[PDB]
């Protein structure tokens, strides 16, 4: 279809929408400085028009038609390009010479050069706006703004946080916040997306700022007449830009630009990092990148700070008396060894626990497990996926067969229906919420919100249901009780690839519409057109997190959740699957690894001879048959006197584990600790020698996010001082008992590890390179698998289990503790802040704990904002400061995790857990309430991304330029 | 006397081949030595006559040297100079000197 | 296995910083010794070919070098002829390159 | 400076630039031609 003449050379189409799309392909050139590929056409800077069939349009936004004639190269196109690109440097006084953004890829330095454009005919204006540097993450400069709104149709409908608006009825149109309200006490979520599409230094980054080059550094009150001089004296801009391009080319001299996978969320963003040295210049996602492309959250985008912390680690630590004595690695490393063996010649390797991190890459991992089994010779592993990714894993092993998502990021945005189980994705897996958000604004998605508290997925949601805690498992047999009844379910999916119909058909029959409405306090009204919908859609992507896992039947729901889109026929299918949102980094990639104390990597149980022997033939060590002993478990070990060390890695879990008050008089009650973080963290106060890791960006390695997406990491930075990292400590642990492990750098690692796992069958560095990455299970050749189950099951019939699971009775406190206290995360704040809280602008927005009550809530309690409140349980009690929202129902407030401290939701906990993989229940606690002030500071001030009001709309309304009676179109002016 | 190829490289250690790198500096030194205490004496007048303290002073406090200097020079004046200046180059181009060098012998008489 | 938060730093004595500090220039030097070895090379040339005995005796007698100078350019003709000089500078930023231009051209033929 | 060079010489090699260089060597060698001691008066009268 489509057949073309572009300039006369006949051609033929593919499947391009414009002829900019067409153009770009065929290698022509054609100035196009507003479109940006993720952005789409916005038609603000009118560089791109050509001649189609006599027509002078823009190419950007023209339809393919069949027979057009493009002229590209005419006298009449070309002298229209300019008259558009005079009025964009009209907006841009360019002084690329002494400009920060003059590094080969500003989009107008680049197009000025490209249209051998020498004198502009409407001379720079200067706008009558101030700078404002109110944000402490990037900047706006109005004067150098050239109106192109990428920014505006970024915030608008990429992040679908809709904060950036163009005032086009002002006499200078400028890109304005919510009601031309200052950013720092505007709606902004500072994700940073802003600053990467916009094309020159308008809206950049202010780790910049008189960084990038070497004539940047020089003041402004001497930088502004040296431009001054040059403007005056220069001749034509081909001259003078051919000097700005060598200043350019010599920062390839000082600046760095290093690959790396965040380590904050497991949504697993790839982008490139800018550093001079040691500072960060700026995040800079590459279009690219595998799982975000141009998308970033706050912490993916700024929250590099903690890397250069004083309170970082540099040289090991050791024990002495009331104080922690630096010491030298080789005798840090010898002291560890000599306990050790001490111990393991004395009471057993099961008394050697050892913990890993979800932080630290799949080789860490993969050697943490080696030392315990292959060294040590004990099956004691376990990552924070306990009280994590646990129901998560378990619910689809028991379904399906394979513990992680369906499918990738993309299915989610192609989705019809998007059913989000107790999930506050919005902040917790933010460029995962940038696509439903945005397929729910631009493409019409279903979205359908369940969980106690109404956040920003929520509100912009086409159903919000609000179930009673512990309660989805029964509103979620309730709607396949009526499927299947109705005859609305997939039942040609149900003989095909499901085994085992009718046995749980007959599980679902105390699950009446009616049943549900009492239990859970849904109205039988809106349950009814919420099933409804879900059989009515073509694809159902069920997403759940924390809200379903931290429960007491959290692996229960979890299967309820499976199997509901199995009777629906949503596997196998492009745009349908469960997608259970990993919350760390690394929370899969460790899994993966055999982290889980039941399971050697490759998700391979304990318990197969053969699988023993695969790995004792290359590790020549017999591999322990005495399964071990899970993260939650091995704490009550230590008080029964059983357990005697424990080797945590990266993870505060004497601050994430059930009871806080309990496991730290666990800690105090063990002989040895070695603790590897890369701070001094609570965890490792109680250590006896510590060993000072470095963290993401001061190591390479790989990362399975959430999607199974195996990414690969680049060293940003060498190690600080003497901290080595993870892998390399590990190494040199277990080398100092007896291993001689030889792994010259960590791809060395993963070549061991990827013989001996199954999935992992095909995985090497090189198919790794840059923004490459593979989706397990992929094959031995290098086949990877973006969707999971397209043709069989991992079961020997290639059929689906389903699991008939009863709704277990919540465990309440109840009695006095009748106000349940919610846990969960913050938009910028990482958990307790050892990460977060030393990037000083995320301590900007939000600087401490709060507890959020409702206005019914604090009326019936008689209590205000910025006030004390004793929240007590049975297992501890808080001193939080109470905030008012708008958020919360009932006497139900939110507890967010982001205090080590006095106010931590952890100490509340109780030591209740899930019925099948021990999985901490944390939103199953209640409190009572106590009053301890009426007025004080605010705990979340005006200056946050929550406080400010939005202006939503869709696209920069381009029109509103086009109407002012200034705005004249370059191709009818030239007519 | 039977037929082997494996081969054992030397220790040489981190201080080893350090003190082996550092000696290859120090006979260049021993042969340019002669240049060496040239160069220093040559140094000594400079500071003597005040050329090095003169130069540091220049870098020390160069923010401020360039700041007045920018300063003073931005004028109308120094703008239109410097511009017609590099005018000049463009049109002297445009010039054919191969005419003008009979031009010049007929003023000579 | 108690709660502690106090830090003993190391005693990085007076001297010991000190050889860290100079072992940093001392690897500069191997990491760089091509081009220092090339550069004393160079410098033994320039010492071979008197370009350093003249740039010593050059600033040793500096004090002569400049007084020789200044009182032998200090005359009337050399103070108007570097004035005038500077005038030029000023007087051709009034000049208007843009006309001078054709002007050129019709000289041309 | 391999990329330095290259910016310089590719954008310096202009036929405008060759010309004029061209003609700036040609100048000194017909200011050669010239006979400065009649000019010194030549100037002396336009003073006047
Ligand atoms: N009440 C309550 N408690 C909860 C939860 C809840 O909802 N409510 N959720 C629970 C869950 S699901 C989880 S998994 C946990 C989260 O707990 P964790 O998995 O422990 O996560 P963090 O505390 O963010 O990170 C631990 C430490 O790792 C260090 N670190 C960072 N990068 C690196 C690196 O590359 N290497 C090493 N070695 N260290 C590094 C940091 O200094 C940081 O302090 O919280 C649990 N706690
Ligand atoms: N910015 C940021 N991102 C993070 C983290 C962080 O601290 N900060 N930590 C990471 C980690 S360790 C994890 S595991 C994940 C966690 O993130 P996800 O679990 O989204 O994160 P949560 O904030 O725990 O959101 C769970 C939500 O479930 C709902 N919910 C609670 N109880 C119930 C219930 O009984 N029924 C139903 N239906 N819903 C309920 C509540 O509205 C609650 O906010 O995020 C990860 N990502
Ligand atoms: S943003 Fe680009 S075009 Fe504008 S002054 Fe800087 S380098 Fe030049
Ligand atoms: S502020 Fe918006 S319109 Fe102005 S230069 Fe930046 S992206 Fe373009
Ligand atoms: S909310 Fe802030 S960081 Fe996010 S796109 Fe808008 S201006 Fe950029
Ligand atoms: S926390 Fe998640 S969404 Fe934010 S930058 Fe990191 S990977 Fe991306
Ligand atoms: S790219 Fe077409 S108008 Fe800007
Ligand atoms: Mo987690």
């Amino acid at each position: 279809k489509k057949t073309i003449t572009i300039n006369g050379v006949e051609m033929e189409a593919s499947e391009e929408q414009t002829v900019l799309q067409l153009l770009n392909n065929s290698s022509i050139e054609v100035p196009q400085v507003c479109y940006h590929p993720s952005l789409g056409p916005i038609e603000t800077c009118d560089t791109c028009i050509v001649s189609i069939n006599g027509e002078l349009k823009r190419s950007c936004s023209a339809e393919l038609k069949d027979g057009d004639v493009i002229d590209t190269l005419s006298p009449d196109v070309k002298k229209a390009q300019v008259i558009g690109m005079d009025k964009i440097l009209y907006n841009h006084e360019l002084y690329c010479t002494v400009c920060d953004y003059n590094n080969g890829g500003c989009e107008i330095h680049n197009t000025v050069k490209e249209m051998k454009i020498n004198h502009q005919s409407i001379p720079f204006d200067h706008k009558p706006y101030h700078k404002d540097e109110s944000h402490p993450f990037y900047r706006y400069d109005p004067d150098q703004c050239i109106l192109c709104g990428r920014c505006v149709e970024a915030c608008q409908d990429v992040q679908v946080t809709e904060t950036l608006t163009i005032d086009w009825e002002r006499k200078r149109p400028r890109v304005i916040w919510d009601n031309d309200v200052p950013i720092n006490e505007s709606s902004c979520v500072s994700c940073g997306h802003c600053s990467t599409v916009c094309p020159c230094n308008a809206m950049m980054e202010k780790g910049m700022e008189g960084e990038a080059g070497y004539l940047t550094g020089i003041n402004n009150e001497t930088l502004r007449p040296m431009i001054e001089i040059t403007k005056g004296v220069e001749t034509g801009y081909g001259s003078i830009l051919a000097i700005s391009d060598m200043e350019s080319a010599m920062r390839d001299e000082r600046i760095k630009k290093t690959k790396t996978v965040c380590t904050y969320c497991g949504v697993g963003c790839s982008f490139d990092v800018w550093t001079k040295g040691r500072d960060i210049l700026k995040v800079e996602p590459q279009e690219e990148a595998p799982a975000n492309g141009i998308s970033t959250c706050v912490k993916g985008k700024f929250g590099w700070d903690f890397v250069n912390s004083e309170e970082r680690l540099t040289k090991p630590l050791i024990r002495e008396g009331d104080h922690f004595r630096e010491a030298e690695w080789e005798e840090a490393l010898l002291l560890i060894a000599s306990k050790f063996t001490e111990l393991k010649e004395a009471f057993g390797p099961d008394s050697l626990a050892f913990i890993t991190s979800s932080k630290c890459t799949n080789e860490e991992s993969y050697l943490m497990q080696k030392l315990a089994r292959g060294v040590i010779g004990t099956n004691n592993v376990d990552n924070c996926s306990r009280y994590c990714q646990s129901p998560a894993t378990a619910g689809l092993f028991r379904t399906v067969g394979y513990g992680g998502d369906s499918g990738s990021i993309t299915d989610i945005a192609q989705a019809d229906l998007v059913l989000i189980i107790g999930s506050n994705t919005s902040e917790s897996h933010p460029v995962l919420s940038t696509r439903i958000k945005r397929a729910h604004k631009l493409r019409g998605q279903k979205v359908i919100v369940a969980d106690i508290r109404k956040h920003e997925m929520a509100e912009r949601s086409d159903l919000f249901v609000q179930p009673r805690a512990g309660s989805d498992i029964v509103w979620l047999n309730a709607i396949a009780k009526y499927l299947i009844e109705n005859g609305k379910a997939d039942e040609r999916f149900l003989r095909e690839r499901v085994n085992g119909r009718d046995e749980y058909v007959k599980s679902l029959a105390p699950y009446t519409l009616e049943y549900a409405e009492e239990k859970t306090g849904i109205d039988q009204e809106t349950l009814i057109q919420m099933a409804e919908m879900i059989g009515q859609a073509d694809s159902v992507c069920a997403l759940w997190a924390m809200g379903v896992t931290q429960h007491i039947g959290g692996s229960d729901t979890s299967t309820a959740i499976s199997n509901l889109l199995l009777v629906t026929g949503n596997y196998g299918k492009p745009g349908a699957g469960s997608y259970p949102l990993r919350g760390h980094n690394n929370v899969q990639g460790a899994s993966d690894f055999g982290s889980m104390p039941d399971r050697l990597p490759g998700y391979e149980k304990v318990t197969d001879e053969q699988v023993r022997q695969k790995y004792e033939r290359v590790w020549g060590v017999p591999l322990p048959k005495e399964p071990g002993m899970t993260n939650h478990e091995m704490i009550e070990k230590i008080h029964s006197g059983q357990l005697k060390a424990m080797y945590v890695k990266g993870e505060e879990m004497g601050l994430v584990d059930s009871n806080i008050n309990h496991v730290h008089a666990a800690y105090e009650k063990l002989d040895f600790f070695v603790v590897q973080d890369i701070f001094l963290s609570r965890t490792a106060e109680f250590a006896d020698v510590v060993l000072p890791a470095s963290p993401s960006l001061e190591k390479e390695g790989t990362f399975t996010n959430t999607e199974r997406r195996i990414q690969r990491l680049y060293q940003v930075f060498e190690p600080l001082g003497e901290s080595k990292p993870d892998w390399q400590i590990i190494m040199e642990v277990a080398n100092k008992l007896g291993a001689g492990w030889l792994y010259e750098h960590p791809a060395d690692i993963m070549e061991e590890a990827a013989k001996l796992s199954p999935i992992y069958a095909g995985v090497t560095y090189e198919r790794l390179e840059g923004y490459n990455s593979l989706q397990w299970p992929v094959n031995a050749d290098g086949k990877d698998s973006p969707l999971l189950f397209t043709e069989r099951f991992p079961f020997p019939d290639g059929k689906a289990i389903l699991y008939p699971v009863q709704w277990t009775e919540p465990k309440e406190f109840g009695e006095e503790y009748d106000i349940h206290v919610n846990n969960g995360r913050l938009l910028e704040h990482f958990h307790e802040g050892n990460l977060t809280y030393k990037s000083k602008g995320i301590s900007e927005k939000t600087p401490e704990v709060f507890l959020e009550i409702s206005p019914e809530l604090a009326a019936e309690r008689g209590i205000q904002d910025g006030t004390l409140v004793r929240l007590t349980s049975p297992f501890g009690n808080v001193k939080v400061k109470c905030l008012i929202t708008d958020r919360v129902k009932g006497k139900e407030v939110y507890l967010p995790m982001n205090d080590s401290g006095e106010a931590a939701i952890n100490l509340l906990t109780g030591s209740h857990a899930d019925k099948d993989t021990d999985t901490p229940a944390y939103k199953e606690t209640s409190a009572k309430m106590e009053i301890l002030k009426h007025d004080g500071i605010s705990p979340l001030p005006k200056i946050n991304h929550r406080n400010g009001n939005p202006q939503p709309q869709i696209g920069v309304q381009v029109h509103k330029k086009w109407a002012r009676k200034d705005y004249i179109f370059p191709g009818d002016a030239v007519k | 006397a039977k037929a082997i190829k494996r081969i054992q490289k030397i220790e040489v250690t981190e201080e080893d081949q350090r003190k082996r790198d550092l000696r290859e500096i120090e006979d260049a030194l021993i042969d340019h030595k002669e240049a060496i205490l040239e160069t220093l004496h040559m140094l000594g007048h400079m500071n003597e006559r005040g050329v090095l303290p003169l130069l540091r002073g220049l870098f020390g406090q160069g923010d401020k040297v360039l700041d007045i200097l920018v300063k003073k020079a931005d004028t109308e004046e120094t703008a239109n100079t410097l511009k017609n200046l590099l005018l000049l180059f463009g049109t002297l181009g445009m010039l054919d000197v191969k005419q003008l060098e009979p031009l010049i012998l007929k003023v000579n008489a």
